């Protein structure tokens, strides 16, 4: 199981294409995490619906909520946004 | 060695018979070869762009001129090959393609001046050079004096050309009389920004191009074209263009001139459109070669214009040469001869000719998409190279116009296709009949120079960084 | 000659073409040669033997 | 393999020289010439020259045999096709049933269909090194490397126990990398 | 046991050393650029023997006077 | 944008209109009193075209204060409404309308001149890879623009935000 | 080996006079030999992986190893794998199914179809913007020359279209390529996202871009070209038109527009959207009167085209993959559509009005079959790669612009008018008096549709197969802060 090594944008001098690369790559594989932990909370929580039935609005509103909170903010969005630009100025 | 080729040339014809032209012309061919192998060397005096003037300052050598000195042999090797041997050994042939007693003489004169013109660092020496060419040139046109529209086209060659060179020397008096001075050298950014030449230095200049053909002054050299031999238009059409265009690049006189760049646009715009209705082949090429010389026109309004003229110059030398062998070698497989002087002349005459000869229609085709600028032919990176130039100065309305005309001339020129491979009921069945071996294989060196030079495109930009920086 | 004939059988050039190509071979040839020692002259090509006999 | 032998194409071809053109050879429909078309088509299944030949001989041989064979191919389609009947078994049999091979099968059979077997096996087994699988092994190495007293747990309680460390906790390190955002 | 695909690490290296190769030609197209926009001297550029740029006009009635620098 | 005198302007182009199709008729008249007489309307050609062009131009760019392509476009379409006229049908009217238009506005576009502004050229601007923290000109690259021009520009929403999201739905 | 090779296809062609065995034995090895570079691709990373040069100046013969790159790169990601496995799947094919109707100059035909392909194959491997234009038009002259001569009646226009109408939006993005170059003084796709130009030149070079994006694929309203060079193009013309010269279109949006012109991408995008639900309601429109069945096929492809589209600039990674499996499953249902009519039907009857036509079912129950399954293939049936493509790609232009990528759902309706009025009266009714009973599809025709459907089956019932290979091009272009 390879773990490479962490790398950002702001640190790099864009000239060495090796650190660009691994720079993108991370930056994409650390979204594919946030993506699994967002199918794990939805997992629980088909979970959660399946076995509680009638009350599974009480037993289930954090996980329902939770999922809901991180649908938009848990998908891809591409290094290309972050790269072209510099939050800072 | 041109000089003492001419003289040597001058005593032999006067004493040799008119049987022996034909040799005398292979004589002369294997001279020009043995000359452009053995004295090639003369490239590394230019390294570093070192520049001579010579002949107490009325000469100029540099790799520039250097360049295009070896080109305009290399065009009067293949052209004096073309009336040194014989397509085929029938009677029909004999009458077809004959050379005049005094063509080759007259051939190196011409070459002559068209080498004095590009190596010009003076004015005196510009309009002599100008008038030497242009003499010659006209006795080339009218040296087939048995035709009447030679006879005709060289009358009107001499009255339009004796114009043009008025205008010239009007040009040139003018600049004398403001500056008191017949070189260019003696301008400077100073002098420019002081003084207003732009009238002289534009007179100078359209009395050159009007030369050559250019809108709107075009017609009078298209019916030339049309009307001289075909061996002899294959000639008349592209040495003055070659030299008056190089001398106009080397001096860059007319740099982001409003009216070069409406005189560019007018030309490309005839010179497609034109071309669309015609029916007769040399007509048709005779537009091409005025939509080329616009292409290259262009070049004429910006500075460090150097690669992009030479690549479009020597691609377009090939491109013409070989068009018209293809269309020479074309007549063999004609039902119908229409006179001596021009055997083929409408282009459905070649109605059908994949099914006589595959491989000319190969040809035909590799040379026509060359001239479309299809990649990855010789004609794509000309083009490309000229765009470069153009949009790194800020050319935009003219490349858009560039585009379009490219777009209209591809019609006329895919009609020579067209009407090549479209099929014909009297197929030939067999024949006992050679094409001449040399011609043969020059065309096919043309052929492939023309499908597989881009290999070379890294390596020629690597030698011209160095003998052009 | 031999490649394209010019009157469909081969025969031999004859003595005034041979000797016409002598001599303007002998022209060319003498023009290269000059030009190679000009260019040693001017420091193009190599010049060792060149140089130290022009200064002897 | 070597098959080639000159003798017999310059036997060959006055054999067919007698016939009239494939074109007209059949559209009588005697029985006799009938046979003879039949028996030198038949000729044509029968191959006659392997590759040790075709490497090594003269491009005369090569004229010869090609016209042959394009001659005998006619001959047998032009019957195959205004008789319904084929030229082996030798009269002209309707035995149709089998016994028929077009040329295209072998190639393609034989390699084509074979390279896209091997193209669907290497999709599906290159699908497992897909990013989820190792984005799933590396939350879970993430949750492990954090918090190893799990590593202590039963196996059925373990991953309910990651479960609730993924749910509770933002594990990844995307901020992180994001150093100039703060 | 039949994948034998390269190394990540040696893809990178190997990309990298194309991307250097790259902006190595980069470089040297925009100096050359420059260069040729550059002026060259008066020997290189018009005549390396005969380098003076200044006339000295007909020798027959040479005026005391006449020379200006 | 200070106005354009259209009258005056038109007035000119007027002059000059009717002296080329003097110019256009007595050429006209050689190549072939006579001369008007078999001119082709050539002269009310040249001044047609000339105050169309010329008025459509000014009052153009007056009414909206900005000098660009568009006036070219609308000029252009005035001077093809002239030019097919003369056909004397709708349909040729309208191409001649359109697509002059659409000619002269592609002219205006490109800088409605048929030689180079030299200085705003390529090869006479800025170019290359800026320096620390330089503002970016027509033809200058870099390897990051700053967010707040990419916001300002682009506009907000559609995934352009202030802030990237991971860093503004962090939990503290 | 070279050498030797030449010397094997000399005699082989001295001895068969036929090359046409040489090639389908060739182009089998080069599918095999692609299936064998996927074997050896690493999926664990977002570089280039099988790169080499051409033309350098150290080496204008060979491959360069010098530190300066002045020649024409080439190699492969996970994205041009995808298309260059279709190039290969798809290109014997092409040949065999031409493998009986060309009884003249047979070898010369064989030859422009081989060339073309490999043209388009050698194209997805380019890594820069001068090879790629190169390479993009090299196939113009062997179009036009093909269709020109083994072309159907009005094959002489035909060409002339497919010359033209493709030069002039070539011009175009080579205007593009011309100021990108001289902008940036590089050329390269590897690291092109790198460089940021000014909003104001990102503006004016897509339009160039653009120009040529819209004859390629092609959309409204310049898409006219297309079902005349359809209709006059011989077979093997029409299969390789269809399934790969227009998903060259599609991969040159992914490949030379998106990376480099991203804020002008996002700017111009709602212009895309028009230009995209435009083509797709008035060509699906304009397909239900006409009466060739080549053209009507040929008008199907214009309408999927709209949908890639309207999925590949959706900014977001569900449409781009929409995109890339639509691409992929039109690629094999078109050249099946365009087998049927303009191998079996016209060679069979040399005829494409659809009043001849009627009632195929009686004689020809196989024909039926496969006409019923690639018509419902086309239309977007699921368990078909073309529905994933289509639903995918629709999701990501709902979620770009919900209002338009609504509208555009009115495609399924749409497809399926066109397509099944066709085969309805194709399949249906009594017996055609006009033409007479012909064999049913044979051996050679059942294995080409074969091929086909079982692709497209494969991959709509596990669209996840492909995932593999475009996992991280899903991410290397959408533009979100
Ligand atoms: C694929 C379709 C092709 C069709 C479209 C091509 C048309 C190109 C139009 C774009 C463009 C050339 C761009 C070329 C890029 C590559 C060319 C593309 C291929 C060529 C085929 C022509 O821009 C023209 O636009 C016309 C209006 O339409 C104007 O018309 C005229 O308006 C009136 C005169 O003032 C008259 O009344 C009349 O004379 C006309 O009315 C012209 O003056 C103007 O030059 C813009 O170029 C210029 O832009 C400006 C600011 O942008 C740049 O300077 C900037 O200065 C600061 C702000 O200024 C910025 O702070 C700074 O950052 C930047 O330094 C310049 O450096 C320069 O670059
Ligand atoms: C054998 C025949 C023998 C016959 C001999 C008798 C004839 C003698 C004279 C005729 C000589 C030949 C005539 C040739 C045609 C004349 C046209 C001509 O030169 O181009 C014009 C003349 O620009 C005048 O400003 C010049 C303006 C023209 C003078 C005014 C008109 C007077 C008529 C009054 C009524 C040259 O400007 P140009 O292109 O550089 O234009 C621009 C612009 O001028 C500059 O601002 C820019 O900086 C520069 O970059 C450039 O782009
Ligand atoms: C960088 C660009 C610069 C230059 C590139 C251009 C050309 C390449 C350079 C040098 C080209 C030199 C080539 C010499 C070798 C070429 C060569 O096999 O002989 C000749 C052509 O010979 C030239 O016609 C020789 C004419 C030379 C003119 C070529 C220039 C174009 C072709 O043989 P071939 O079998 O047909 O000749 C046979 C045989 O010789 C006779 O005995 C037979 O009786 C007769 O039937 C004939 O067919
Ligand atoms: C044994 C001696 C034989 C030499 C005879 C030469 C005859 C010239 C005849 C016709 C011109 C034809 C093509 C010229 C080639 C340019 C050389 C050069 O490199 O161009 C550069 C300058 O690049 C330029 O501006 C652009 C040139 C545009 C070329 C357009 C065609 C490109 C494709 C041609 C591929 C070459 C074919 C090779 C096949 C194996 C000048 O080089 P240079 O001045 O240092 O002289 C070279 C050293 N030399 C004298 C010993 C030979
Ligand atoms: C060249 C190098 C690469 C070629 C690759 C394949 C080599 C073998 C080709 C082949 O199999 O034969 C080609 C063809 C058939 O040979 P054959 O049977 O003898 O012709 C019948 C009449 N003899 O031989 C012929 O019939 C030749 C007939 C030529 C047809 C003329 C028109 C075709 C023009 C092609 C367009 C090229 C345009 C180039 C521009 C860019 C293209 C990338
Ligand atoms: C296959 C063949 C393919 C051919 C493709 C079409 C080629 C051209 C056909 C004719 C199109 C003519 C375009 C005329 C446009 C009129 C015009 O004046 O454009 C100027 C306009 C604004 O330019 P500007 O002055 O810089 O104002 C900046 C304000 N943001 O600039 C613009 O904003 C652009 C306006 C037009 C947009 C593109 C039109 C279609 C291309
Ligand atoms: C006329 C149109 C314009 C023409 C412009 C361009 C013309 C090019 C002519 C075709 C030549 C390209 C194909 C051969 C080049 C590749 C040869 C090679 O060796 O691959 C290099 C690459 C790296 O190899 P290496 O670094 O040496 O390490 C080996 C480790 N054992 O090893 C590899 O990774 C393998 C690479 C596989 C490449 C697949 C290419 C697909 C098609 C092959 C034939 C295409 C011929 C096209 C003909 C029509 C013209 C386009
Ligand atoms: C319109 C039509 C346009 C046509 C365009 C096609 C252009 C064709 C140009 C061919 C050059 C490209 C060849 C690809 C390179 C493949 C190769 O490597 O060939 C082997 C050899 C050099 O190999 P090497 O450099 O040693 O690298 C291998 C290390 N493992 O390579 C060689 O030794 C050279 C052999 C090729 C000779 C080709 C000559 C022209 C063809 C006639």
């Amino acid at each position: 199981h390879q773990r490479p090594e962490l790398v950002s944008f702001d640190d790099i001098n864009y000239n060495d294409h090796k650190k660009v690369r691994e720079a993108q790559e991370s930056y994409t594989r650390e979204q594919f995490i946030r993506l699994e932990a967002l199918k794990t909370v939805r997992k629980a929580l088909e979970k959660c619906y399946e076995e509680s039935g009638p009350n599974h609005f009480e037993d289930c509103k954090n996980l329902a909520e939770q999922y809901l909170d991180m649908l938009p903010t848990h998908r891809l969005q591409g290094y290309l946004g972050y790269q072209r630009n510099d939050p800072s100025k | 060695m041109l000089i003492l080729a001419i003289i040597s040339l001058i005593t032999f014809v006067s004493m040799s018979k008119l049987s022996d032209n034909r040799a005398i012309i292979r004589l002369i061919n294997i001279y020009l070869i043995l000359v452009l192998v053995l004295d090639s060397f003369l490239y590394l005096l230019f390294l570093n762009n070192q520049t001579y003037t010579v002949m107490g300052e009325l000469l100029i050598f540099n790799s520039f001129t250097f360049y295009i000195d070896m080109l305009i042999y290399f065009i009067m090797i293949v052209i004096s090959s073309l009336y040194g041997y014989n397509l085929y050994n029938n009677n029909l042939y004999k009458t077809l393609f004959e050379p005049k007693k005094e063509l080759i003489i007259l051939f190196l004169i011409n070459i002559l001046g068209a080498l004095l013109i590009v190596h010009s660092n003076d004015f005196i020496t510009l309009f002599v050079a100008i008038e030497l060419q242009s003499y010659s040139i006209y006795l080339i046109t009218a040296i087939y004096n048995s035709s009447y529209k030679a006879s005709k086209a060289s009358m009107l060659y001499f009255f339009m050309g004796g114009i043009l060179s008025i205008l010239i020397a009007y040009s040139i008096n003018t600049y004398y009389s403001v500056l008191n001075s017949y070189t260019l050298h003696s301008l400077d950014s100073l002098i420019i920004n002081t003084l207003d030449l732009n009238l002289i230095l534009i007179a100078l200049s359209l009395g050159l191009l009007f030369k050559i053909g250019i809108a709107p002054l075009h017609k009078w050299l298209i019916s030339i074209y049309e009307n001289t031999p075909i061996l002899i238009t294959i000639y008349i059409s592209l040495i003055p263009k070659i030299s008056i265009l190089s001398y106009l690049v080397l001096s860059n006189i007319s740099i982001n001139s409003l009216v070069i760049s409406i005189l560019a646009i007018l030309t490309l715009l005839v010179g497609s459109v034109g071309g669309l209705l015609q029916i007769k082949i040399k007509r048709l090429l005779a537009f091409s070669g005025l939509t080329n010389a616009g292409y290259m026109m262009l070049l004429l309004l910006l500075n460090n214009n150097e690669f992009s003229y030479l690549y479009y110059i020597t691609q377009y030398s090939i491109s013409h040469l070989a068009i018209f062998m293809i269309i020479i070698f074309s007549i063999y497989y004609i039902n119908y001869i229409n006179n001596q002087y021009n055997p083929i002349i409408y282009v459905n005459q070649l109605k059908g000719l994949i099914h006589d000869n595959a491989y000319l229609v190969l040809s035909m085709a590799i040379v026509v998409f060359s001239f479309i600028g299809i990649p990855p032919l010789l004609g794509f990176f000309g083009k490309l190279n000229i765009l470069m130039s153009i949009l790194n100065n800020g050319y935009y309305f003219i490349s858009i116009v560039l585009i379009v005309a490219s777009l209209i001339s591809a019609l006329y020129y895919l009609y020579l296709l067209n009407v090549s491979i479209q099929d014909k009921n009297n197929i030939l069945i067999n024949s006992n009949e050679t094409v001449s071996s040399v011609l043969s294989y020059i065309l096919s060196s043309l052929i492939i120079l023309i499908t597989f030079g881009f290999i070379y495109n890294s390596l020629i930009i690597d030698i011209f960084n160095v003998y052009f920086n | 000659e031999w490649l394209d004939p010019v009157k469909g059988k081969f025969a031999r050039p004859s003595v005034k073409f041979l000797r016409v190509a002598t001599m303007l071979g002998f022209a060319v040839g003498f023009g290269a040669a000059y030009a190679r020692s000009s260019l040693r002259f001017f420091g193009v090509t190599e010049n060792a033997r060149e140089y130290k006999k022009d200064e002897a | 393999l070597r098959a080639y032998n000159e003798e017999k194409e310059l036997a060959l071809k006055q054999r067919l020289s007698q016939l009239p053109p494939p074109g007209k050879a059949f559209v009588t429909a005697k029985e006799a010439e009938l046979a003879e078309l039949a028996e030198i088509a038949a000729l044509y299944k029968t191959d006659r020259v392997g590759i040790l030949d075709i490497l090594l001989l003269g491009n005369k041989h090569a004229r010869l045999y090609r016209d042959n064979t394009a001659l005998l191919k006619d001959y047998y389609y032009n019957g195959r096709r205004i008789l319904d009947k084929i030229p082996v078994k030798v009269t002209w049999e309707i035995k149709r049933e089998g016994a028929e091979k077009e040329d295209w099968v072998n190639q393609m059979y034989f390699l084509y269909a074979p390279s896209l077997i091997l193209l669907l096996i290497v999709m599906v087994y290159k699908s497992r090194e897909d990013i989820t699988f190792w984005a799933k092994k590396e939350l879970d190495q993430r949750v492990l490397d954090k918090h190893p007293e799990i590593n202590d747990a039963p196996e059925n309680e373990r991953d309910a126990l990651i479960v609730e460390r993924i749910i509770a906790g933002d594990y990844d390190k995307l901020a992180s990398l994001q150093k100039k955002a703060t | 046991t039949f994948f034998h695909p390269k190394s990540r690490e040696d893809i990178l290296n190997e990309e990298a050393k194309i991307v250097q190769a790259l902006n190595n030609q980069r470089e040297l197209t925009i100096k050359m650029h420059e260069l040729k926009r550059e002026e060259k001297d008066y020997a290189h550029s018009y005549s390396p023997l005969f380098s003076d740029p200044v006339p000295q006009g007909g020798s027959i009635g040479k005026a005391p006077g006449s020379s200006r620098e | 944008f200070h106005p354009y005198n259209t009258l005056g302007l038109a007035t000119q182009s007027a002059m000059v209109g009717l002296g080329a199709g003097v110019v256009a008729a007595a050429a006209r008249n050689s190549l072939a009193l006579t001369t008007f007489s078999k001119s082709g309307g050539v002269v009310t050609i040249f001044t047609g075209a000339s105050i169309a062009y010329v008025f459509t131009y000014c009052s153009a760019a007056n009414l909206r204060e900005r000098k660009d392509g568009w006036n070219h476009m609308w000029a252009g379409a005035a001077t093809g409404a002239v030019l097919g006229a003369r056909t004397k049908l709708v349909p040729a009217f309208i191409g001649w309308t359109v697509l002059c238009g659409a000619a002269c506005g592609l002219f205006g576009w490109t800088g409605a001149r048929f030689n180079a502004d030299r200085k705003a050229s390529l090869e006479q601007s800025p170019k290359g890879f800026v320096q620390e923290d330089a503002h970016q000109t027509f033809w200058e690259v870099v390897h990051r623009r700053p967010l707040s021009l990419t916001v300002e520009q682009l506009g907000e929403g559609r995934g352009i935000n202030a802030v990237p999201i991971a860093t503004a739905t962090e939990a503290p | 080996i070279l050498l030797s090779s030449l010397y094997l296809f000399n005699r082989i062609l001295a001895w068969q006079g036929n090359v046409k065995h040489f090639y389908l034995f060739a182009s089998n090895l080069l599918l095999l030999f692609i299936v064998v570079l996927y074997i050896n691709f690493n999926t664990f990373s977002n570089s280039f992986q099988f790169n080499f040069e051409l033309f350098n100046s150290l080496n204008p013969f060979g491959l360069s190893n010098s530190d300066i790159s002045n020649g024409l790169l080439f190699g492969i990601d996970g994205l041009s794998l995808t298309f260059i496995l279709l190039t290969v799947l798809l290109i014997p094919l092409t040949l065999l199914g031409n493998w009986y109707n060309i009884n003249f100059n047979s070898n010369l035909y064989y030859t422009l179809v081989l060339a073309i392909g490999l043209v388009i194959l050698l194209n997805f491997w380019a890594l820069d913007y001068i090879s790629f234009y190169i390479l993009f038009e090299a196939t113009l002259p062997l179009l036009f020359i093909l269709i020109h001569i083994y072309g159907s009646s009005d094959s002489e226009r035909a060409s002339f279209y497919v010359l033209m109408f493709t030069l002039s939006g070539s011009l175009f993005m080579l205007l593009s390529i011309v100021v990108i170059s001289i902008v940036l003084n590089t050329t390269n796709f590897i690291n092109h996202n790198l460089f940021v130009l000014s909003l104001d030149l990102q503006t004016i070079i897509w339009l160039g871009l653009f120009i040529a994006i819209m004859v390629k694929t092609p959309l409204f309203p310049i898409h006219v070209w297309l079902p005349v060079v359809h209709s006059e193009s011989p077979l093997a013309g029409s299969m390789i038109l269809a399934g790969l010269i227009l998903k060259l279109a599609l991969y040159a949006i992914l490949r030379l527009l998106l990376p480099l012109l991203c804020e002008a991408q996002i700017l111009y995008t709602p212009m895309i959207y028009i230009i995209s639900l435009l083509t797709i309601i008035l060509t699906s429109l304009a397909t239900l009167r006409q009466i060739d069945l080549k053209v009507i096929i040929a008008y199907s492809s214009i309408s999927h085209m709209g949908i890639a589209i309207l999925g590949v600039c959706s900014n977001t990674s569900l449409g781009i993959y929409g995109s890339i499996v639509l691409g992929v499953a039109h690629g094999f249902v078109s050249p099946a559509l365009f087998l049927i009519v303009g191998g079996i039907l016209y060679d069979r009857y040399h005829i494409r009005i659809v009043n001849y036509y009627k009632g195929l079912t009686t004689y020809m129950p196989q024909l039926a079959t496969y006409i019923i399954i690639l018509s419902f293939a086309n239309i977007g049936t699921p368990l078909t790669g073309n529905f994933t493509g289509e639903f995918l790609s629709l999701q990501g232009g709902f979620i770009r612009n919900p209002i338009i990528g609504g509208i555009s759902c009115i495609s399924v309706l749409l497809a399926a008018i066109y397509q099944l009025k066709l085969t309805n009266k194709l399949t249906g009714g009594i017996s055609s008096i006009y033409m007479h009973r012909t064999n049913d599809v044979t051996i050679r025709e059942k294995f080409i549709m074969n091929i086909l459907i079982i692709s497209t089956l494969i991959i709509g019932i596990c669209p996840q197969i492909m995932y593999n290979l475009l996992y991280w091009t899903v991410n290397n272009y959408i533009y979100i802060i």
